[PDB]
């Protein structure tokens, strides 16, 4: 015999951890808060070239 | 699909050969669910500064 | 905002060992001897503010 097989097809199906992430308030205050701070802090780097 | 070759051979006299082709539709599982979406916002305001 | 979900997995081929029948004698011929494919994924969900 001489069997074909397809990689296509013999897999499992997806796993139910593909949902959408969940953030809480403090979580988000802090990025907000971190992003605030490095943007302050790299402004300060481009008026070196004054 | 699936060829094979069934070479039967002939009892104890003269000794011929014989190749004998035949294939069997072989089933699968179904293949991948490809998945392309895309959304977005229509149009709100069009000035480029604000 | 932005919130990623990346995904990623592997695969392998893992024959049995043979195939013993009744009282007959078989044997094998060529296998993959490697991997297959890769499976992977992507998820993005942004919000954008003023």
């Amino acid at each position: 015999h001489s069997r074909e097989v397809d990689c296509e097809r013999f897999i499992g199906p997806v796993p139910s951890s593909f949902t959408d992430p969940k953030v809480t308030s403090a979580q988000w205050k802090f990025l907000e808060d971190m992003a605030d701070m490095k943007a302050l802090a790299d402004l300060n780097k481009s008026l070196v070239n004054l | 699909l699936e060829e094979h070759y069934y070479s039967r051979k002939t009892c104890g006299s003269g000794g011929g050969l014989s190749v004998q082709r035949t294939g069997y539709p072989q089933t699968d599982p179904p293949v991948f669910k490809a998945v392309n979406s895309f959304e977005r916002a229509p149009l709100i305001v069009g000035d480029h500064v604000h | 905002r932005r919130t990623t979900c990346e995904l990623v997995g592997c695969t392998r081929f893992y024959p049995r060992t043979v195939s013993p029948p009744s009282g007959w004698f078989a044997r094998w011929k060529d296998f993959p001897d490697g991997s297959l494919s890769e499976v992977s994924g992507l998820r993005r969900t942004d919000i954008r503010s003023v």
